[PDB]
Parts: C-alpha cells; sequence; structure tokens
C-alpha cells in the first residue's frame, strides 16, 4: 500500500512546445557569425555545403 | 551598439584560438610585406625610368659641346 501521495514528476508542456518551435524555426537560421563550430567533429571547410 | 559573442567555442577550444593567432600572424606578414614590396617596386621602377631618361639627356648634352 502506498502511504501518502504517489510518486510523480513534473514538466511544463506549452513552454516546451513553444521552446522547440522557436529554437528550430528561428535559431537554426541565424547568420553564421553567431553560430560556431562544434568540438571533436570533422566539418567541411567550404561554408556553402550542406555539411 | 556592440555585437560580438562569437568567442564562445573559441574559449571552448584552445586549438581554435592558436590557429586563429597563426592566421592573424600570417595575414599580417602577407598584407604588410606584399603592400610594402609592391609600393617599393613601383617607386623603384618610376625612379629608374626617370634616371634613364635623365642619363640620356646628359649624354646628349655632353656630346653637343665637343671641347
Amino acid at each position: 500500500i502506498r502511504v501518502g501521495n504517489n510518486f510523480a514528476m513534473e514538466i511544463n508542456l506549452n513552454a516546451n512546445l513553444w521552446r522547440n518551435f522557436l529554437y528550430s524555426n528561428i535559431a537554426l537560421y541565424l547568420p553564421d557569425k553567431l553560430k560556431y563550430s562544434p568540438s571533436n567533429v570533422k566539418i567541411s571547410d567550404n561554408p556553402n555545403t550542406y555539411d | 551598439t556592440a555585437r560580438g559573442i562569437v568567442t564562445d567555442f573559441a574559449f571552448l577550444s584552445p586549438l581554435a584560438s592558436s590557429a586563429a593567432s597563426r592566421s592573424s600572424a600570417r595575414d599580417d606578414k602577407l598584407t604588410a610585406l606584399l603592400a610594402q614590396l609592391d609600393s617599393l617596386t613601383r617607386e623603384l621602377n618610376v625612379v629608374s625610368q626617370q634616371l634613364l631618361d635623365l642619363r640620356q639627356q646628359v649624354s646628349a648634352l655632353k656630346a653637343s659641346s665637343p671641347p
């Protein structure tokens, strides 16, 4: 028998959805100067490639 | 206005900073030396051309007064 309330976890939903939408559809399109280069991963030296 | 935060993963990557420093040094060398050498070569060419013309005139003047 459980004594007291049941174990549970919390998460804000609307905030998460809005954050996903905003991050994708804006952040992934900022000018490259604000973007950086990752770490320990090879990346094309040509800036115009998809990579 | 002021706009720069791009140094984020530059701080996160010492090798990137070292490569940027080497690139800056190479750019300094290339730009400064090439500009100086080009200006000097231009000046030397102009002076040499004028000097040759003056030498020709002096030779003519020497030839035109046969003491």
